């Protein structure tokens, strides 16, 4: 409906190669207002 | 005769302190009335 | 804490309005009860 919305979180763990057991809601982070059409994406890693 | 008595006035303290279960059909009327509530009152949010 | 006609953002009703003990996160703006009824506020000229 032409917002974009973000919900984050963010924990302490302590594992080697999996998502974690256990459960935490995301707050809403930032909102914004982008109208834009999507279909794809990617991310973004540091070299 | 007071023995046998006394030992089953026993078992009814027994019955009604170990299960929940015992006093269905007090907490039944209690659940539908308030079940009857709670739709009265979520009928208000309805927009017909 | 006396009977008022509040009107938030043009949400509106009749009230008393009381301190919260209600941990809004800054997200939150209103709350609703168990009744589907606005049953809190933030107050949009100070966050409280
Ligand atoms: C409302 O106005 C007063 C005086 O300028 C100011 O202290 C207050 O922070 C304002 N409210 C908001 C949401 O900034």
């Amino acid at each position: 409906d032409g917002y974009f919305k973000i919900y984050s979180k963010h924990t302490p763990i302590n594992l080697v190669r999996d998502l974690p057991q256990g459960f935490s809601a995301l707050e809403p982070l930032v909102d914004l207002p982008i109208g834009i059409n999507i279909t794809r994406f990617q991310t973004l890693l540091a070299l | 005769i007071a023995n046998q008595f006394n030992s089953a006035i026993g078992k009814i303290q027994d019955s009604l302190s170990s299960t929940a279960s015992a006093l269905g059909k007090l907490q039944d009327v209690v659940n539908q009335n308030a079940q009857a509530l709670n739709t009265l009152v979520k009928q208000l949010s309805s927009n017909f | 804490n006396k009977c008022v006609n509040f009107n938030f953002n043009g949400l509106t009703g009749t009230g008393v309005l009381t301190e919260s003990n209600k941990k809004f996160l800054p997200f939150q703006q209103f709350g609703r009860d168990i009744d589907d009824t606005t049953d809190a506020v933030r107050d949009p000229q100070t966050l409280e």
